[PDB]
């Protein structure tokens, strides 16, 4: 007798969304040998130890370890989800032809120093629906803020920068687009977000070169984190400012200037 | 390196530390102030930042006559306060009061010194304790001792010069009843158990060093010698190098099994001495007498199993080998038909150092012997019933069970150092075919 | 050096131990091992005429020598002198057979340090 | 090689592999051979050695031969060397052609030895066998429940050695013994030679006065009692003749009487006339 | 290194020394 | 071609610092570590057991094992124990008590790594190695246990080297450890299964030679071991010196072995003189083979009349011509055709080096895979038996970790080993 162990890898029963999101999980509720006859026709076993590195034979087959890089890190725990628990959020899905976000009150209204950050904060989320409250209500106040976006932008550095650290190409490529929605909401926005080059784009220089004569098919996603980190740096170039073309090389090496 | 801390437990123990650490500050040329007036001392004494030298031991003793003795003595100055542990009360020369009462309250502070010595001992090659079974505290608190030493230390290598009841005449009346219960904890919990019973001393003493009044004094001088006769291979240069486990394997055939006999020549006295020319062969001879043994068992009342020779002085290995093979060719003695080889031996170049006052007329060369064989069994069995002849008449058991022992341990150590006869028996026993 | 002890070369039976016996059989610990491995192979006066001619004293510690000095030097662009004089204090700690220079000016105005 | 892959009995870890490289083919026409004319080995042919993993196995070493012989004109000859000294080869039946390749001896350095070995080792080493069955438990303890004899008793100990008779004087104490001059036969080691570390008391000098002693007509070497007194001992129940050795010596104390047991070892000579069955006196 | 000329009288001649190093 | 020397245990601990002064003297090289010969030859092969440092010593290229630091002590208190480098000193804390398990399994087995990492350094600062040398005893617990650990990694890591053991058999007559026969079983089933040559000494041949040879009132482990310098000195006298006929170490492994099983030799040296009596020797080649052959000069204790000599060799020095050496190898072999194996001619080979030993005249090493060990070996499987039988000092083996099955197998082994002796003795054309 044994035991059958199925492959769940990228299944519904995959098990890499309850290890990276240690929070989640949960519902909406909590011998002989040749002693005369020696020849030059043997040698002794080659030392492949990673001990033999830098030595006479040298490493020869010892690679280094990764330094994981591209490792997928585990999500941090979220304000967003903790409140939503709570029950702190003006937000409900609404369920039609698209799902969509519901609120409370009208967007133009709320508080943003305190609502944007929070949203922007749950967009690490690998479990709905707190992934797409986050990101639609994101959208939502994005589109609806106006000019209340621009005193925000202090604040929303930490929950980017956070779910970017992650390196999960999901969460990567959904703040890529809350980013491009976010630049695009008023004139001051990229301005503003000039000086936060330096915590924004390291993560965009490691993912810059990632995708994944036959068209993909499937783009209406736009899930090339690759492409969307381009278009994302595109969009800072031309929504920002004289120093923004600097600071994204300084950051990113292999970037190309949009307008000289 | 190459530590060997000593352990003297008990009036016995002390008095022969007291002797055999008197006898290595002599030959290491250290005064009881502890400075030397010149590092082969390392492995005794321990030296300190202030140039003087300590030594690697523990005077362990239930009573405080002997250590107080030691606190007045010469050697003052070079004793540690510590590591000269006293107890307030005396053993009562009771193993069970030694080992269940008075051990406890003493057994921790005596390991934490042990520990202060081991820490400090870089190279430590292992324990040489000095007791007589025959009393209480050497006894009892000896075998707590050793217990304590092998669960902590684990695999060390444990030297027990071991004071055991005379065949005739005995110190107590006690004295078997310690016996027994001692060997029966020691059995499983020592590694090399070493005759060191003081007629045999008192006989060599009165025969050979022309002394008609032979006394303990005498007795711990030789004990001394012989100690630093069998320690001297790693304190100083020799032809043949023997650390404390080398004899170990070299003479323990069997884990029960390692009770071994000591030889000394030539015990000499000076009148003696300029008569005789001291070969190598001669010495070996004076060694494989029956008589020059320090034990009062007979040898050629049985087979050997496997006999150490520890050279010192102006010997020569060429030499060395003529005294074995002239001592193989000697009927009179006769090995283990399993062990045809039988021998070790080792060769130091210093000679023995001559203790100002003694009763050994030191000479160029002077060889002693740790042997084991089949005829020590007859100790045993003599202690064996003497302790049956007490037992049953129940002699002396009240004082021991009101001491905190059960009653059936004297059982217990009755059937299994039987076991260590019947053992001796049948390792004596020839191999035969129909033993398959 | 080369002595008749010596002109004999080492041949099977032309070599003689006892003639070069070493001063002390006491084996020097030349190996250590250190317990974790690292492996290793290896004031004029003396101090016992010191002590016996000072009864009164038991150590050297904290007993130096107060000594005075003064080392010179040529200064050429000052504006009043030429040839500069600098006074120290010598402290020489017999214990440690150890030497301190101490600077200490004479007048208030030295500006010196 | 495809599919006549086997796995050897043996459990030798192969260890490295040789190839014995050919040049190219112009570099065969630069030094004058043709390269389709290819026992012995072509002069060209160079033994360029290669290593093999450390533990790896026959799979890996087959699967890294295969990718030595990749190189379509190089490899020939491929000499796969275990641990056990031998080499499988891995020929090329064609030069020109890569699929070619096959095992065709294995040949080991102790081949013959071994051949013409298991003629006379089988014999000795069967002979040998049971004599290395243990006799005893992990401790002293002997494994048949046939009871063995007192080891202690004087009969056992001293079979041919005079017993130690204890005398008071010379001591105050228990008498322990006085050792005797009296050596062994001259039993000299088999095959050795005559080494001596230094002068040695010779053996046939010291010969036993009872070697070819008359026995008289009585049948009885011994003329007086005194053979009480020096030779025959009793040994409780048993009686002890030292006599008994002359028959055992020859003429330069040499031992001639060697009792082997059936399995090979050593039946310790014994000196014993019999049983005196002493009783308590009866009226 | 070069030798010298062929030296009889000394245990580390060579027999190419007795043959042809005479110079 | 270099010859990277080691040494374990205390027995091949001064027999290799007697070998390494021996070899000092033949070059000239003092204490210090400079050279203060006289003459050039010692500087043109200097390197096969020297590297010159940065500070103008000649370093040995030797490595020194020692459970004990004991003896690591006594040869840098040795005359010529501050030539040896720092750092090849291996030493640990316990010593292996005479126990083979705790030589070769636990305790060599925590230093076998540091070894091997420095044994390879000085490899890899050789040019070429011509080979590996190693001096233990047999019947030691760290010189034998742990140096058959040694040349057993050493095979899976130089097998094309040439690796020589003089090892130092034991006697029973000689008996100075009870687990002999153990621990010799455990390294013979080692050594014929990892020494391409393992030549062996046995201390009563050493004792014999200076006792009526040498003729040496009181031979201390000195004089006692300047033997088997010598004949390592010889072993290597043709590669460190130009010769008539010169020949290197797996020169003479390759013409003594002819059998890869059978390469336990013997040795000889010769001229040895006892004190007095030098007016009466010849000293010339025939004098020379005569006292190669004589039974009592051999230093290894077995009869070469019970055996046959499977293959000998003979390594001259000094200033001799080749005629009478090849008469006197030939002479030899026609006279004693019974002790020369008929199925292969002329047994000897004869190798002519220039430079004898300093003071010597002329010299000869002898090598000899006479037949006659097969006595030794049945001696110590014998006592192996005598032990086995009944399992005495067994248990602590199995309680440092070997299982009995390596035992019955390194026993079998030796058995057949010595089988095959006899039967190559007994065999027929
Ligand atoms: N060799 C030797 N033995 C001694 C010496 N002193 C006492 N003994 C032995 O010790 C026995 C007497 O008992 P104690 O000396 O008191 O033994 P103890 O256990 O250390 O002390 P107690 O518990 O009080 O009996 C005697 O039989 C002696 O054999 C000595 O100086 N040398
Ligand atoms: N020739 C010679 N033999 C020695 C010397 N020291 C020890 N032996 C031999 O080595 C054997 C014992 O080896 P041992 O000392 O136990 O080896 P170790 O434990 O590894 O150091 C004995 O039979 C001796 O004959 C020496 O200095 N010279
Ligand atoms: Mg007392």
């Amino acid at each position: 007798s044994y035991e059958i162990k199925p492959i769940v890898k990228g299944t519904k029963r995959d098990p890499s969304l309850l290890k990276y999101n240690k929070a989640a999980g949960a519902g909406p509720f909590g011998t002989h040998g040749y002693g005369g006859a020696c020849s030059s026709l043997r040698k002794g076993r080659p030392r492949d130890a990673p001990d033999a590195a830098f030595s006479e034979k040298g490493c020869g087959k010892s690679a280094p370890p990764k330094a994981g890089a591209f490792k997928k890190r585990v999500i941090p725990p979220t304000e967003f989800r903790r409140a939503y628990n709570r029950g702190d959020l003006p937000i409900a899905i609404c369920h039609g032809s698209r799902p969509t976000v519901d609120w409370k009150v009208e967007v133009e209204k709320l508080d943003y120093h305190h609502y944007l950050p929070i949203f922007f904060d749950g967009i690490r989320e690998t479990e709905e629906p707190y992934m797409f409250l986050a990101r639609q209500g994101c959208l939502d106040l994005l589109e609806r803020g106006g000019s209340k976006i621009l005193p925000t932008i202090p604040q929303l550095i930490i929950p980017i920068k956070t779910a970017l650290n992650t390196r999960h190409p999901d969460i990567i490529s959904a703040t890529l687009r809350i980013l491009q929605h976010l630049i695009v909401s008023d004139d001051l926005i990229g301005e503003a977000l000039v000086p936060y080059y330096r915590q924004i784009l390291p993560v965009l220089n490691l993912f810059k070169n990632v995708h994944k004569d036959a068209m993909d098919y499937g783009q209406r996603n736009r899930d090339d984190v690759g492409d969307l980190v381009n278009e994302t740096l595109q969009l800072l170039e031309q929504h920002g400012g004289d120093d923004a073309y600097i600071n994204i090389k300084y950051m990113v090496p292999s970037y190309e200037s949009c307008i000289y | 390196m190459r530590e060997a801390i000593c352990i003297h437990i008990g009036q016995a123990g002390c008095q022969v530390g007291n002797a055999c650490w008197e006898l290595f500050c002599l030959e290491h040329g250290i005064q009881p102030d502890g400075s030397m007036p010149s590092d082969a001392f390392n492995t005794f004494f321990s030296e300190t930042g202030a140039g003087k030298h300590v030594p690697r031991c523990l005077f362990l003793d239930l009573e405080p006559t002997v250590v107080d003795e030691v606190r007045t003595g010469t050697y003052r100055q070079l004793f540690n306060p510590e590591q000269l542990v006293s107890g307030k009360e005396d053993a009562a020369n009771n193993y069970a009061r030694g080992h269940y009462t008075i051990g406890k309250e003493i057994v921790d502070l005596a390991l934490d010194r042990i520990r202060k010595l081991a820490d400090n001992c870089t190279g430590l090659q292992g324990f040489m304790v000095f007791h007589a079974v025959g009393g209480g505290t050497g006894s009892g608190l000896g075998a707590l001792l050793l217990e304590r030493l092998s669960v902590d230390y684990g695999k060390k290598s444990k030297l027990g010069y071991t004071v055991y009841p005379s065949p005739q005449v005995s110190t107590a009346v006690v004295e078997p009843y310690n016996c027994v219960l001692s060997t029966h904890s020691l059995l499983e919990h020592t590694d090399v158990a070493t005759m060191l019973d003081n007629e045999a001393i008192y006989d060599l003493t009165r025969r050979s060093l022309d002394i008609e009044r032979p006394s303990y004094t005498n007795v711990n001088r030789l004990i001394g010698q012989v100690v630093s006769s069998l320690t001297a291979s790693l304190r100083f240069d020799g032809a043949l190098n023997v650390d404390l486990t080398e004899f170990q394997t070299n003479l323990v055939p069997y884990p029960r099994i390692h009770f071994v006999l000591t030889s000394y020549a030539p015990v000499v006295s000076a009148e003696k001495a300029y008569h005789e020319q001291l070969s190598v062969a001669d010495i070996t001879n004076s060694v494989f007498e029956p008589a020059g043994m320090l034990t009062k068992c007979d040898p050629r009342h049985g087979k050997y199993m496997s006999c150490c020779l520890m050279y010192r002085g102006d010997v020569v290995p060429k030499d060395v080998n003529a005294a074995i093979a002239t001592i193989k060719t000697k009927r009179t003695i006769q090995f283990v038909d399993w062990c045809p080889t039988g021998f070790k031996c080792g060769i130091n170049y210093q000679p023995p150092t001559v203790v100002p006052g003694g009763d050994l007329a030191k000479v160029q060369r002077a060889v002693c012997m740790i042997a084991n064989s089949t005829a020590i069994a007859e100790v045993f069995a003599r202690i064996d019933h003497k302790f049956d002849l007490m037992y049953s008449k129940r002699a002396f058991v009240h004082w021991y069970v009101g001491e905190g022992m059960e009653e059936g341990e004297f059982s217990e150590a009755r059937e299994d150092l039987a076991a260590l006869e019947k053992d001796y028996e049948e390792v004596g026993a020839e191999s035969a075919d129909d033993m398959g | 050096e080369k002595t008749v002890y010596n002109a004999l070369p080492k041949l099977p039976g032309f070599s003689f131990a006892e003639l070069q016996h070493p001063a002390t059989h006491g084996k020097r610990q030349y190996c250590t091992i250190d317990s974790e491995g690292t492996r290793t192979v290896k004031c004029g006066i003396p101090v016992r005429i010191i002590l016996q001619r000072f009864p009164s004293w038991r150590t050297m510690d904290d007993k130096a020598l107060r000594f005075f000095a003064y080392y010179t030097e040529d200064v050429v662009g000052s504006r009043i002198e030429t040839w500069r004089v600098r006074k120290v204090k010598l402290h020489y700690f017999l214990a440690d057979g150890s030497l301190s220079i101490v600077e200490t000016p004479a007048v208030a105005n030295s500006g010196l340090q | 090689m495809n599919s006549t892959y086997k796995e050897p009995s043996s459990a030798a870890v192969p260890t490295s592999y040789a190839v014995l490289s050919l040049p190219s083919k112009a570099t065969m026409r630069r030094k004058g051979y043709n390269p389709d004319e290819v026992l012995a080995t072509h002069p060209l042919a160079s033994w360029k050695t290669f290593s093999l993993p450390v533990g790896c196995t026959y799979k890996d070493a087959v699967t890294a031969v295969q990718t030595a012989n990749a190189k379509p004109w190089g490899p020939i000859k491929i000499r796969l060397n275990f641990s056990d000294g031998r080499y499988e080869q891995f020929e090329r039946v064609a030069p020109s052609v890569m699929d070619s390749l096959q095992s065709t001896t294995t040949y080991s350095p102790n081949g013959v030895f071994k051949e013409e070995t298991l003629s006379l080792s089988t014999t000795r080493r069967e002979a040998q066998k049971p004599r290395l069955r243990p006799l005893v438990d992990e401790r002293g303890h002997h494994l048949s429940s046939k009871p063995i004899p007192r080891t202690f008793a004087p009969e056992e100990l001293y079979k041919n050695c005079p017993p130690p008779v204890l005398c008071q004087p010379g001591y105050d104490f228990t008498p322990i013994s006085y050792n005797t001059f009296l050596l062994n036969p001259q039993d000299p080691p088999h095959g050795v030679r005559s080494v001596q570390s230094n002068f040695m008391h010779s053996k046939c000098d010291y010969r036993p006065r009872s070697y070819l002693r008359p026995e008289e007509v009585t049948g009885t070497s011994h003329a007086s009692r005194h053979c009480h007194c020096n030779e025959v001992f009793q040994l409780g129940d048993h009686t002890m003749d030292f006599a008994c050795e002359g028959t055992m010596v020859d003429h330069r104390n040499r031992l001639v009487k060697k009792d082997y047991s059936p399995i090979g070892t050593l039946k310790a000579n014994s000196s014993i006339v019999g049983r005196r069955h002493a009783r308590k006196p009866r009226f | 290194p070069p030798h010298g000329p062929a030296n009889m009288m000394s245990t580390y001649m060579t027999r190419y020394d007795y043959d042809y190093n005479r110079d | 071609r270099e010859i990277v020397s080691c040494q374990a245990g205390q027995c091949g601990n001064q027999i290799g610092s007697k070998f390494w002064e021996v070899i000092s003297d033949e070059h000239g090289v003092d204490p210090t570590g400079t050279y203060q010969g006289d003459s050039d030859l010692q500087l043109e092969r200097i390197n096969v057991y020297f590297d010159e440092s940065s500070g103008g010593r000649y370093v040995p290229r030797a490595v020194l094992m020692d459970l004990e630091p004991g003896t690591m002590d006594s040869v840098r208190a040795g005359p010529y124990g501050q030539l040896f480098r720092p750092d090849n000193f291996i030493f640990g804390q316990s010593g292996a008590g005479n126990n083979w398990a705790k030589g070769h399994y636990t305790e060599g087995a925590e230093l076998i790594d540091s070894v091997l990492d420095v044994c390879r350094k000085e490899a890899e600062s050789c040019d070429c190695l011509q080979g590996f040398q190693l001096s233990h005893s047999l019947g030691g617990g760290t010189g034998s246990g742990m140096g058959t650990l040694l040349i057993s990694k050493l095979r899976e890591e130089y097998p094309d080297r040439i690796m020589m053991t003089f090892s130092v058999i034991p006697s029973p007559r000689v008996s100075d450890t009870v687990v002999e026969p153990y621990n010799t079983t455990l390294s013979v089933h080692q050594l014929v299964e990892n020494s391409d040559e393992s030549m062996c000494i046995d201390n009563e041949a050493l004792y014999d030679i200076c006792f009526r040879t040498l003729k040496l009132t009181t031979p201390t482990f000195g004089d006692l071991n300047h033997l088997v310098a010598a004949v390592m000195s010889g072993v290597t006298c043709c590669l460190r010196f130009p010769g008539q006929l010169n020949s290197d170490l797996r020169k003479l492994a390759v013409n003594l072995v002819p059998f890869p099983r059978l390469h336990f030799f013997m040795m000889g040296f010769a001229p040895l003189t006892s004190r007095g009596s030098q007016q009466y020797r010849g000293l010339s080649v025939a004098e020379l083979t005569q006292q190669m052959f004589d039974a009592k000069n051999m230093m290894q204790a077995a009869d070469p009349r019970h055996g046959r000599y499977l293959t000998a060799s003979a390594l001259f020095r000094g200033r001799m011509s080749t005629k009478e050496v090849d008469e006197q190898m030939l002479n030899v072999q026609n006279k004693n055709s019974s002790y020369f194996i008929e199925w292969i001619p002329n047994n000897i080979k004869s190798s002519i080096c220039d430079i004898p030993p300093k003071g010597l005249k002329m010299s000869v090493t002898f090598i000899g895979n006479n037949t006659c060990i097969q006595e030794m070996f049945r001696r110590v499987g014998e006592q192996f038996t005598g032990m086995f039988r009944r399992k005495a000092f067994l248990h602590w083996y199995t309680g440092e970790g070997m299982d009995e099955m390596e035992f019955t197998e390194a026993e079998s082994n030796m058995n057949d080993l010595v089988s095959e002796y006899q039967q190559y003795q007994d065999a027929t054309v």
